[PDB]
């Protein structure tokens, strides 16, 4: 698997009704993109682009605050647990 | 010391060397027959250690690309010095067994390695750092000026 | 053991006392004093033993648990047998008393009955005395190969066996206790609740009680808006780690000590060093060489201490009193009205032909209590262990010599005697002779030849962080790199072999070192020092580097621009070295 | 001002002041999921605090001198970086300034400052003049000045050696600032660690067990082996 | 067979009062201690050096106060660790010292004093 | 020789950013406890997040140690010992300035206890004995492969 | 006057002697002295931070960052020497400190009688250390001295507290503050009623008070407070907090403390070891949470002499920081130093040997509390 | 009055067998300073002699490591002590000295009965201590030699402990002019001025 | 080796008293 990480510092922008939502197997809330979206984060400087490509999941919400090399998106035996 | 030569001990030579070293001592008149030829062998007499320079030279041995091909010189001490890029020590007896040390196995005509045909002696840690560091050129850019700029001349 | 470290040897100690307290009459179903001493057993090759009565003789254990058979030390080594297979309360552990008092039925259904188990058992081994470690190491072995979580706090998960036997011949953790069922036993500090009297919150664990405890290793320096018992730390608990707060733990591991044997334990900056260097290091502390001459480490862990208190290679006063007399070979304590005469070793023969040598720690007048010390043996320097010496070293290639594990030494090593060490070989001729295996007629019986031997090219030296060395050139001092106060450096050691060893507590301790000879002092510092804080161990070589460099105005002690590190000058030229060097004053040990 | 500085290298902001904004307004913890919301209380971390290092030090020596100015009063990790990158030009301007002074005072004003006990004038004039009025000229002043200088003080001298060439702000930081290279003080005390190098251990201190008796005068003692 | 490893002997205060009453002839030294004190460690490796060193030419005793608090506040203990230097001359007043004392300062009043 | 490359504890250089990444790695491990004590998330959730948090923060920190290397400190010692070739690879010297990250219990599994520091930090006490399982296989396997 | 401002310690200047003594009910071997480290870190809650002589706090004073005067009295013989020779090595000023040539230091003539079937002590000549005279007072001091510093064992000793209203007299002229430091000696501790009329003349010529937990207990009911940690509700508890059976860190009411308040009173602690110090000032009170942890070093760990490094980081902050009797958010800032110095005070054997330095101090407080709380 | 002068700027006692000196040369011509330091260095550690005790004859001893009935010390120890001993000379050749004395008492240097060619440096050198009324008679030889090396004594004939020196610049670029210092540390047997001279 | 030799003459001079 492949994370993409915010190569700045600002807040992240997109439509949220262009993805479906979905739990991870971390038991998060997140958004499965099947389409090319394209994410947006504004910085202190310029306003700058992602493009997330089909088949990955989208750990961030709109309008939510990131950081720099903070993971906001992931493109993509049997064992017995005793609790 | 070189590619294809190797240092060995004079406790450790005489014992490889004996059978040369009587007969230099016989032919030479140093010593009268081979009873006597042990002899001076046992009590040190320094005519032994000469003739043990003169029989080692051209007779090469092998050690055990794990077993090659050297050439012995004597070396002080009590150790055997090996080249960097390098216990069972073998003499060849007859000229044939001599003949193909010396012609193929010796250090210098096995230079490529029989799988993919890669060299075998590529200079490794320390002789690689003193490349590098001797290769690695001039700082350039924000790295050689403080500011942004808006040299000796040698005719050989 | 619930509030200092134990007895190395009292395992041995305390399995031989339930052999003669309980397993004569267990198996029977009187004891004489032996007649001869230790020293006359060994002297006539005859065997310590008691009468028991005339059925036979029973051999007799040292203070040291070690027996003497045929005039041979011999230590009973403990096994490790099935009752998860491999989980330690499955296991069960039979020591001396197990083995002895086996023998002791099969010699009912007695004297070649014992002579025949030293000799023959696997169990049975001859002590190895090469230096005062490996005596007291030997008793304290595991015979049976994966790391069990039940290990933790009685075998020790570094020291094991290279080749085939790894995993299969281990070490017991320096507070580990054998309970009453054969099981390891482990100490643990219990965090009881408000109502309970609690008079000694110490606990020996056995494995079974292990996974059902929550066992946190963390500490409490750490406070938030919160309350300190919801804060969360590390803990084991079901085989398995997790993060819980400190209301929910029940036991805590506060001894420094408690999850290493005792080569391990030997090893100063340890956290900084990878886990299979510490291995390594473990088998070459084994065979140092005790030297002519004897120094204390100027960085140890602190338990250089306890080994030359549990070996017995020094000799320790078994009654109060005042001293009387020194010599060479005896000194004189009384205390009263009783007179006591403690004979002194001297150039004894080993097992592994080394020399042994007590020299007297009192003077005339000097009280004594019980129990301490009153004369150094060899590789023991005022009561610690010392099997090395504190050397002048630079890391940096010098034009190959030591290419890989090669080691450039300065020739004042040599005419300094400075790794001179004596040996004496016993063969089955004039007393004081000099035959020619060239050596000197020291004592004969069997003939004893004494060995002077400096340190050559050939020979093999090493750190405590697994860093070992095959000297491949020596050097006038003249040619050697010198530092900006123009002392020669006494050794170089190529920079590469720590990259890829990854054994970087070697560059704490010989940073360290430099800093303590110039400030007269030692060190002592128990391993994993970052529990403090983060980067203690670096905070505490800088500040110490930096007081040196201060009081001794020596400004390239600490160097504000890359501490640690100093230019230096090559001898044969006078030119500095281009970049600045690491340079320090390590304990480097010589090997057999 | 700004694209002036930036053209040149001078020091200036990395990102221009006018052209910059805010960052709007974002989740305030009720629109976020709970996996994004903050903390309500502060958590300790262990990585709460700052590594100290040569770069922060150096970086606040050189910000009080002016050699370089930084955005604000602590170095971030940027500026550490970038420093780290480019530390050998700025020692290189120190140790050109100090080679400058050499030789406009000359020998015996520059080195008094390793001489304490030299309290005869040291300018170029009085030089001159005591030359004029004794016939000892500059070099023979200079011998007798480094012949009242101390072993201690000739040792940190040795900074100035030509192949030595020790950082001139290196030699004269204060103990305040360089114990903050590794962050002052440990909070265990090293006292704890000393030992005298001369010491003889006491194994009847509270560290060491008690004496371990001898096993045939333990087996007689408790009445199991009979003399 | 084997020593013992410990020359301070802890009395009660019913067994110390019998001591002071009956006749002596050496110096006595009494040690008021507690096992949670930290200084009380110190001092009894101190105490018995000193007895050691004075094998008949003294007795020294111990008290603890966790056993015998009124009789350690009766005789005027404030603090620990707390020594009294018994002399056994009858008129001679007892000394009594507060601290840490060096071991050469105690010796100078058994000597001098005692 | 003339060079003289050496060794320092200040020549081991961890990337700036390791603080920042370790601290949030921390912080969402720590959410994620509390969620799984109130039941919002199941055990395994909660095993998979520990292990993947930290392996792919280990990796990030890998990724980026050359880069720091080439443009901020060129000619560090450790640096050119591995990059030239000469003597280790990026997998040792992560360990030295990276983080050790996640080791493997005997029967295949991983511990659920990531080592966050690097020798030159100082591993604490409970990450070094996870480190001997390492150790311990390590040398078990090489006797198995040359055999 | 030089910066930071003095600060004058009055009394007894001792090697170690903990005044503190209460009977313990585990106690270990009395022989094997090995075993004793077990209680320092299972203490007595009496021990848990234990102070000592006024000589303690004026050298950690100083190592924390302040400057300190010690008034007070020893003899002119060798013992003497190497108590001022030990404060003058912590850089103590040493000049108020008078010699008495005829006086044997840290020594007490005492008779012992036989009244009543048991065994009784009466001094016959007080040592130098309880000797000092008002005409010996050194009265620069105690003009520059911004804070004095005594404890109750001057109380013990008639010429010392005559000795001692004289001292704060000029101390109070010359506008300094008056800070007891109780510190209860064994004799002390007998009755409740007895102590509270010996210390109340002192106890209201002071501005600042410092108290341990038992003290403060024992001065106003030790019983009622006894039976109230050791209550636990029938049937369920009155909170969910209550069911964790957690440590009782119980915060005295401004109201239970009044029998204790006076006018001049500026400042109240009352410390519970180094993990709680409860504070009280005229307009308000709470409580600064700390912790311990002396089973990280088990066997360097003691606890003899934290109570004094507590009492003068205390001190240290009060001179560099007067806000802090007024603003309740600085106070909390600045006694989370106080609590750092007492933590590192108590992982070395020997009081004087481990007193913290000011920056050791700073670090553990930022490594022990999160970056809002410093 | 010479344009190139040289001084003692420093010459300290630590001890009977520790002395010091530091030494000015200035003004140098560039380059000229390297020379003369590493020169100076090696010639300093490498090639001044020095005398010691070769060996030692013991009368009634069967070897070098036994002991002596009123000696404290053992053999072994006394030529250990024998090889610690300072000589001075500056003739050559093996001479040959005597220990005979009768105890009890303290054997130190000043009993060496010397050749005429020979002296001591320190007269409190311990020897060997006497604990009973015993004849001994210790006979040996010395020699003044290079390097480094009856019971033969491991002898070290160098007599200068260490040596440093140091460069520094004269001033503004006349003729990039510079000044040396160089220091020595010597054991007593000849003082480091005159090491300097001998160098 | 003249040089060299005029390098350490001066090490051997002495001065007028």
């Amino acid at each position: 698997a492949e994370h993409v990480r915010a190569p700045y510092n600002g807040k992240i922008k997109f439509n949220e009704d262009l993805v479906h939502p979905t739990r991870t197997r971390h038991g998060h809330p997140a958004f499965l993109c099947y389409i090319d979206l394209s994410v947006i984060i504004e910085s202190e400087d310029i306003i700058h682009s992602v493009t997330i490509p089909p088949k990955s999941f989208l750990l961030v919400q709109n309008d939510q605050y990131v950081e720099s090399e903070q993971v906001i998106a992931e493109i993509r035996e049997r064992v017995r647990k005793y609790i | 010391l070189s590619l294809h030569r190797c240092g060995l001990p004079r406790e450790i030579a005489i014992e490889l060397f004996q059978t040369f070293v009587i007969r230099g001592l016989i032919r030479q008149h140093l010593a009268s027959n081979i009873g006597v030829a042990k002899s001076q062998i046992r009590e040190k007499k320094p005519i032994v250690w000469e003739i043990l320079q003169e029989v080692m030279q051209g007779h090469p041995v092998l050690l055990n690309l794990g077993i090659q091909s050297f050439q012995p010189i004597l070396v002080e001490g009590r150790t055997i010095c090996l080249h960097p890029l390098v216990m069972a020590v073998h003499v060849p007896l007859s000229l044939e067994a001599q003949a193909e040390a010396r012609l193929l196995m010796f250090s210098h005509m096995n230079l490529l390695s029989p799988a993919i045909g890669d060299p075998i002696s590529v200079p490794t840690q320390d002789m690689l750092i003193g490349l590098y560091v001797l290769t690695s050129g001039t700082r350039r850019g924000i790295c050689a000026n403080r500011y942004n700029p808006c040299e000796p001349f040698f005719c050989n | 053991g619930t509030s200092t470290i134990p007895g190395f040897n009292q395992i041995q100690f305390e399995g031989f006392y339930r052999f003669i307290d309980q397993g004569l009459i267990e198996e029977l179903s009187q004891l004489v004093e032996p007649l001869i001493k230790e020293r006359d057993a060994v002297y006539e090759s005859l065997t310590y033993s008691s009468e028991l009565y005339f059925i036979g003789n029973i051999p007799l254990m040292n203070s040291l648990g070690t027996f003497i058979v045929n005039g041979i030390y011999r230590v009973v080594i403990n096994q490790i047998l099935q009752s998860d297979m491999n989980h330690l309360k499955n296991k069960r552990i039979r020591s001396v008393a197990d083995l002895l008092q086996d023998q002791l039925g099969l010699a009912l259904a007695l004297t070649t009955t014992y002579e025949s188990f030293f000799g023959l058992h696997p169990l049975s081994q001859v002590l190895d005395r090469t230096n005062p470690l490996t005596q007291i190491v030997h008793g304290r072995k595991l015979s049976y190969r994966d790391i069990h979580p039940s290990h933790y706090g009685r075998i020790c998960p570094i020291d094991t066996s290279e080749g085939i036997n790894v995993g299969l011949i281990g070490s017991l953790s320096i507070h580990a206790r054998i309970g009453d069922w054969g099981s390891l036993e482990s100490p643990f500090y219990e965090l009881v609740e408000k109502s309970k009297k609690a008079q000694i919150r110490m606990l020996f664990l056995s494995p079974s009680q292990d996974e059902y405890y929550m066992i946190a290793a963390g500490n409490s320096l750490a406070l938030n808006r919160g309350i300190q018992e919801e804060q969360v730390v590390p803990a084991r608990y079901r085989q398995e780690f997790l993060t819980i707060a400190w209301e929910e733990v029940h036991l805590r591991s506060i001894f420094p000590f408690q999850y290493f044997s005792i080569g391990a334990s030997l090893i100063p900056f340890i956290e900084h060093n990878d886990a299979n260097r510490a291995l390594m290091s473990s088998n070459m502390q084994r065979q140092a060489v005790p030297l002519s001459r004897s120094e204390k480490c100027i960085v140890g862990t602190g338990l250089e201490r306890q080994v030359a208190l549990d070996s017995g290679v020094p000799a320790i006063a078994e009654h109060e009193g005042k001293i009387l007399y020194t010599d060479t070979e005896k000194i004189i304590l009384s205390g009263n009205e009783n007179t006591l005469s403690i004979p002194l070793i001297m150039y004894q023969r080993s097992n592994k032909n080394t020399c042994m040598h007590q020299k007297p720690q009192v003077r005339r007048g000097k009280c004594i209590k019980k129990g301490q010390i009153l004369a150094d043996g060899a590789a023991t320097v005022g009561g610690e262990l010392a099997l090395g010496k504190n050397v002048l070293v630079a890391y940096m290639p010098w034009e190959g010599y030591n290419f890989e594990d090669a080691v450039l030494i300065s020739e004042c090593l040599v005419y300094g005697d400075i790794y001179t060490s004596f040996h004496i070989r016993k063969y089955e001729v004039m007393l004081g002779s000099w035959v020619e295996g060239r050596g000197r007629v020291i004592d004969v019986r069997r003939v004893y030849i004494s060995q002077k031997r400096e340190i050559k090219v050939g020979d093999k030296v090493a750190g405590r962080h697994g860093n070992k060395g095959i000297i491949s050139k020596i050097l006038p001092r003249q040619d050697m790199p010198y530092l900006q106060d123009g002392r020669p450096v006494d050794m170089v050691f190529n920079p590469l072999g720590v990259p890829s060893r990854m054994n970087v507590g070697q560059i704490f301790e010989c940073s360290l070192g430099l800093a303590g000879s110039l400030l007269d002092r030692h060190y002592r510092i128990a391993p994993f020092d970052e529990r403090y804080e983060q980067e203690a161990s670096r905070k505490l070589v800088f500040s110490e580097l930096y007081e040196a460099s201060k009081q001794t105005a020596n400004p390239w002690v600490f160097e504000p621009e890359y501490p640690g590190k100093s230019r230096i000058f090559d001898g044969r030229t006078g030119d500095p070295f281009e970049q600045p060097v690491i340079i320090g004053k390590p304990y480097i040990l010589k090997l057999i | 001002g700004f694209e002036l500085d930036k053209k040149l290298g001078r020091p200036h902001p990395f990102i221009d002041p006018t052209k910059k904004k805010q960052i709007e307004t974002t989740l305030t913890s009720d629109e976020s999921w709970w996996n994004w919301r903050k903390p309500e209380k502060e958590q300790w971390s262990r990585w709460q605090r700052r590594r100290p290092d040569v770069e922060t030090v150096f970086l606040k020596a050189m910000a009080e001198t002016g050699q370089v100015k930084l955005y604000g009063k602590e170095p971030t990790l940027t500026e550490t970086s970038l420093y780290r990158a480019r530390r050998h030009l700025f020692k290189e301007e120190r140790l050109q300034a100090e080679r400058e002074r050499l030789a406009k005072e000359g020998p015996m004003a520059f080195y008094s400052e390793w001489v304490k006990a030299w309290k005869r004038d040291t300018s170029r004039e009085a030089v001159q003049k005591h030359f004029e009025e004794t016939g000892e000229d500059e070099n023979t002043q200079l011998i007798e000045m480094f012949s009242h200088q101390t072993d201690r003080e000739y040792r940190i001298m040795m900074g100035t050696d030509v192949r030595i060439k020790r950082d001139p702000l290196a030699m004269r930081m204060k103990e305040d600032q360089i114990k903050q290279i590794w962050g002052g003080d440990p909070v265990y005390p090293t006292i704890n660690y000393i030992q005298a190098p001369d010491a003889v251990m006491d194994f009847r201190g509270p560290d060491f067990h008690e004496p371990t008796p001898n096993m045939l005068s333990y087996l007689k003692e408790n009445c199991k082996v009979i003399s | 067979f084997v020593r013992e490893d410990y020359l301070v002997r802890k009395l009660s205060a019913q067994e110390l009062q019998d001591l002071v009453k009956g006749e002596r002839k050496v110096p006595l030294i009494v040690d008021f201690y507690a096992t949670w004190c930290g200084p009380c460690i110190l001092m009894a490796q101190e105490l018995e050096m000193l007895a050691v060193e004075y094998e008949s030419n003294a007795m020294i005793v111990k008290v603890d106060t966790d056993d015998e608090y009124e009789f350690a506040r009766d005789m005027q203990v404030r603090g620990l660790p707390t020594l009294f230097f018994i002399s056994p001359d009858p008129s001679k007043d007892a000394i009594r010292t507060e601290g840490l004392i060096p071991l050469q300062m105690m010796r100078d009043i058994i000597d001098n004093d005692m | 020789t003339a060079t003289s490359i050496s060794l320092g504890i200040d020549d081991l250089l961890t990337i700036p950013s390791k603080g920042w990444l370790v601290q949030d790695a921390e912080q969402q491990s720590l959410i994620l406890e509390k969620h799984h004590h109130y039941g919002n998330v199941h055990a395994v959730e909660k095993l998979r997040q520990s292990i993947e948090i930290w392996y792919a923060t280990s990796e990030y920190l890998r990724q980026e140690m050359n880069p720091n290397f080439r443009m901020t400190d060129p000619f560090n010692p450790v640096h050119m010992m591995s990059f030239s070739g000469a003597r280790g690879n990026a997998s040792q010297v992560h360990q030295l300035v990276g983080m050790r990250g996640l080791m493997s219990d005997p029967q295949g599994q991983m511990i659920d206890l990531p080592i966050q520091s690097n020798l030159r930090e100082g591993l604490s006490l409970t990450e070094y004995i996870i480190s001997c399982y390492g150790a311990r296989k390590g040398v078990v396997d090489t006797a198995v492969r040359t055999s | 006057y030089d910066d930071p401002p003095l600060v004058c310690c009055f009394g007894a200047v001792q090697k170690e002697f903990v005044p503190v003594v209460r009977v313990h009910d585990n106690p270990m071997h009395p022989d094997i002295y090995s075993q004793w480290k077990m209680l320092q870190w299972d203490p007595p809650e009496f021990g848990r931070a234990p102070g000592g002589p006024p000589s303690n706090v004026a050298i950690s004073h100083v190592r924390l960052g302040g400057r300190a005067a010690f008034m007070g009295k020893v003899g002119g013989d060798d013992y003497g020497e190497e108590l001022v020779l030990m404060m003058n090595k912590e850089r103590v000023q040493t000049r108020g400190v008078k010699f008495d040539e005829g006086a044997s230091t840290a020594c007490t003539r005492v008779k012992i009688k036989f009244e009543d079937g048991k065994m009784k002590a009466e001094t016959v000549k007080e040592p130098p250390e309880d000797s000092l005279l008002a005409s010996e007072l050194n009265l620069a001091v105690l003009k520059e001295a911004r804070i004095f510093h005594f404890n109750s064992e001057v109380l013990t000793s008639p010429t010392m507290e005559s000795t001692l209203f004289k001292a704060i007299q000029w101390s109070k002229k010359f506008g300094g503050l008056i800070f007891f430091d109780l510190n209860l000696p064994l004799p002390l501790w007998r009755s409740r009623n007895e102590t509270r009329k010996l210390i109340k003349k002192s106890w209201d010529e002071a501005n600042i008070i410092e108290v341990s937990q038992q003290e403060l207990e024992f001065l106003l009911d030790e019983e009622y407070y006894e039976r109230r940690r050791n209550y636990t509700p029938q049937y369920f508890a009155e909170d969910f907090e209550q069911t964790k059976n957690r440590r009782d860190y119980y915060h005295y009411t401004p109201e239970e403390i009044k029998p204790l308040w006076h006018d001049d009173l500026k400042l109240l602690v009352v410390t519970d070891g180094t993990l709680r110090l409860h504070y009280y000032t005229p307009k308000f009170d709470g409580v600064v949470v700390g912790t311990e942890d002396v089973l990280i070093t088990p066997f360097t760990c003691d606890r003899t002499g934290s109570g004094d490094a507590v009492v003068a980081g205390i001190m240290r902050k009060l001179t560099t920081c007067p806000e802090m009797f007024e603003d309740q958010d600085v106070l909390e800032r600045q006694l989370r130093f106080a609590v750092a110095a007492g933590i590192i005070s108590q992982w070395t054997i020997g009081a004087v040997r481990g007193f913290p330095t000011e920056s050791a101090t700073q670090n553990l407080k930022e490594q022990v509390y999160v970056p809002s709380m410093w | 009055t010479r344009t190139l002068q040289w001084k003692c700027v420093e010459s300290r006692r630590d001890s009977k067998r520790l002395y010091y000196g530091r030494f000015i040369l200035s003004p140098l011509m560039k380059g000229q300073a390297d020379t003369i330091g590493i020169a100076m260095r090696r010639a300093l550690l490498g090639e001044i002699e020095g005398t010691c005790i070769t060996r030692a004859k013991f009368e009634n001893i069967p070897h070098d490591y036994s002991n002596i009935v009123g000696i404290q010390e053992s053999v072994h120890e006394i030529l250990m002590n024998l090889n610690e001993i300072v000589l001075k000379s500056n003739l050559y050749g093996t001479r040959n000295a005597l220990i005979c004395v009768q105890g009890p008492g303290y054997i130190t240097a000043r009993d060496i009965i010397l050749p005429p060619s020979v002296e001591i440096v320190d007269n409190t050198q311990h020897i060997a201590t006497l604990t009973e009324p015993i004849n001994l008679c210790i006979g040996l030889k010395i020699e003044r030699n290079r390097g480094y090396s009856s019971y033969p004594i491991d002898a070290v004939f160098m007599p200068v402990q260490n040596a440093n020196h140091s460069i520094h610049s004269y001033g503004n670029g006349n003729e990039k002019q510079e000044i040396l210092f160089i220091e020595i540390w010597t054991n007593g047997s000849l003082t480091p001025k005159e090491a300097l001279h001998e160098a | 080796s003249r040089n060299l030799i005029n390098l350490f003459i001066p090490f051997l001079h002495v001065e007028e008293e």
